């Protein structure tokens, strides 16, 4: 996890939506 | 002048809405139309 890492909210106010996974990490 | 909730904003003529609500940009002191990523007007010095 730490070492794969990557506005988000601003593009976010283009129309853009990144919506959440039905599987959320823990679950995994 | 209004603020912190969404107003059509219309600024030395320039317009559109949103909700707005302070500024910390300190525009090089000239500067005075403010512009982000797709530069958007991210802010505007109320010139009244
Ligand atoms: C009644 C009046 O003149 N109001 C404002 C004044 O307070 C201000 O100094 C000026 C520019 O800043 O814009 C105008």
């Amino acid at each position: 996890f730490n070492k794969v890492t990557l506005l988000i909210c601003a593009q976010k106010f283009n129309g853009l939506t990144v919506l959440p996974p039905l599987l959320t990490d823990e679950m995994i | 002048l209004v603020k912190n909730k969404c107003v059509n904003f219309n600024f030395n003529g320039l317009t559109g809405t949103g909700v707005l609500t302070e500024s910390n940009k300190k525009f090089l002191p000239f500067q005075q139309f403010g512009r982000d990523i797709a530069d958007t007007t991210d802010a505007v010095r109320d010139p009244q």
